[PDB]
Order: C-alpha cells, then structure tokens, then sequence
C-alpha cells in the first residue's frame, strides 16, 4: 500500500487494477493482501530468516 | 451462538 | 465419505448436514474435503515424521 495515496504497487497492484488475470509468483499470503485479492492455499512454506 | 464441532485429540 | 452410501460421516459430515456451524478442530485439508466444505488458510504445519 502506497503512503497515503492508497494504491497497491507491484504485482498486487496489477491484480487489483485489472492488469493481470493471475499471479503464479512468490507472493506472500498476508492479511492486507488477503483483503483486496484472493489467495489459494500456500504452495510452499517459508519463514523470515 | 455458534456450534463449534471438534474432536478429543491431545 | 462412505463408498457404499455416498454420505459424509464425521465432523465434515456434521458440517454438511447443518448440525454444526463451524469446525475449529485438528482437521487435515484434502481435496475431497475441499470439494464439499470450505477451509480457511491452514493454522498448523505438519508432516509425516
Ligand atoms: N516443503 S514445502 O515448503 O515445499 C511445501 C509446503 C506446503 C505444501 C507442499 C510443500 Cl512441498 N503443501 C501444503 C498444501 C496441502 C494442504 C495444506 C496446505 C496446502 C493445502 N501447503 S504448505 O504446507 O505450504
């Protein structure tokens, strides 16, 4: 989320604003992303390291 | 009032 | 799901049949369960050990 313009940048923004039909990508399932778009079940598991 | 079904597994 | 009678039995069978509103339980996410009921994102990561 951009600083006070409330615009998603990057791949998430391409999903929200209609640019992309799907994002098969290393995109983390996060709450703020979950509110705007749809995630399937996690294909891979990871941690901040 | 919501019914939460569950099973007893430790 | 029963092979002979094609009925779901268990906590999932209780959810399909309307007796129970939700199942906050240790229930594994699988394909056949996902077809008949809807799961959240998984809360626990487990594997054969
Ligand atoms: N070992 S891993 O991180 O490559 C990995 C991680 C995961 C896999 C499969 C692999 Cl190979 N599948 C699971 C999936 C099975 C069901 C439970 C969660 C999804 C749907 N997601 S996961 O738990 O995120």
């Amino acid at each position: 989320r951009d600083a006070d313009t409330k615009i998603w940048n990057g791949m998430v923004g391409e999903l929200v604003y209609g640019k992309a039909d799907i994002a098969i990508a290393p995109l983390t399932i996060t709450l703020v992303r979950e509110e705007v778009i749809d995630f399937s079940k996690p294909f891979m598991s990871l941690g901040i390291s | 009032t919501v019914v939460v079904t569950t099973i007893l597994e430790s």
